[PDB]
């Protein structure tokens, strides 16, 4: 979601949404809205190298950085890895992987795992929500799998209920009956439902054949699921 | 004396020398609220008493707490 931020005097006074029909349509998450305050809590202010006691102490960059310079020249290629975060900027990943290029350190681990049967990283489209949130409104039928949209995309949940108040189409949860604001058909769990629908034998899947402009949602949390493949 | 100056006058009489008021405070003593000063300390730029401007409104980011535990 896009944002107009009312900072003042080098301090962030408040957050406001910046409207965009493709995304927020000027209704950002209430959780994001009060997020700014957390920037004001504890912060990595100074470098903190462990001492001989194994306790960290405040340190100049020359120290810690010459030290990690002393470590990372040792273990090129194998025996090194990089734990990417969930909020982290792509650029640091670019430079860091490039660092791992120079030493040919292939490791590139990242927080959430994503299954890749036939390697789905290549097609890029695989993990993409290929239909836009703006594109959801034209759908004449929509389905969801696993995690409720609101606890990942409350905005998108509002888009759903808005379509439900307007465009009129079926939606139903799979794997849980989580308390969504709009009506949704109850359904059991994956092993049966996915196959009964894949077969098209499932009456709900018969409704899926019945209606055009399909959409098929998956909670990305279910991409893991150990055997979520 | 031999160091007399301004600010030696009390604020009521300070109003009186400037003749903002024809009537000396004698006749019309002022409100005398609880929080106003009484001795009247006059201007003091030198000597140990001395105004000091300083930072106000505490802190900002609150720098992160270092661990106390070894390892």
């Amino acid at each position: 979601s896009n944002i107009v931020v009312s900072t003042r005097t080098g301090e962030v006074m408040r957050i406001l949404p910046r409207m965009h029909e493709d995304i927020n349509e000027e209704w950002i998450s209430d959780k994001t809205r009060f997020a700014y305050d957390g920037l004001k809590r504890q912060r990595l202010t100074e470098p903190m190298v462990r001492n001989e006691k194994g306790l960290l102490t405040y340190t100049s960059w020359e120290d810690a950085l010459s030290r990690v310079a002393g470590m990372l020249q040792s273990f090129q290629g194998k025996d090194v890895a990089a734990i990417a975060g969930g909020l982290v900027d792509a650029e640091a990943l670019v430079a860091l992987k490039d660092l791992l290029n120079r030493v040919d350190s292939d490791t590139l681990c990242t927080e959430e795992v994503f299954p890749t049967a036939g390697a789905g990283t290549d097609l890029r489209s695989n993990y993409l929500l290929n239909t836009t949130i703006a594109g959801v409104e034209e759908a004449d039928v929509v389905l969801l799998v696993g995690t409720n949209p609101r606890f990942e995309a409350p905005l998108f949940n509002a888009r759903i209920r808005k379509s439900w108040l307007h465009n009129d189409l079926k939606v139903a949860l799979i794997g849980s009956p989580v308390d969504l604001t709009y009506t949704y058909d109850h359904l059991g769990d994956s092993p049966k439902i996915l196959q009964d629908i894949a077969s098209g034998s499932h009456p709900f899947s018969q409704v899926l054949k019945e209606a055009k402009k399909p959409m098929v949602v998956l909670g990305s949390s279910a991409l893991q699921r150990n055997d979520g493949a | 004396f031999w160091d007399v100056d301004g600010s030696m006058v009390p604020p009521e009489w300070h109003r009186w020398l400037h003749s903002m008021t024809d009537d000396p405070p004698t006749t019309k003593p002022l409100t005398a609220r609880k929080f106003i000063w009484t001795n009247h300390k006059f201007n003091v730029t030198g000597t140990p008493e001395q105004y000091v401007p300083y930072s106000t409104t505490r802190k900002k980011i609150q720098e992160w707490i270092p661990p106390s535990t070894p390892y």
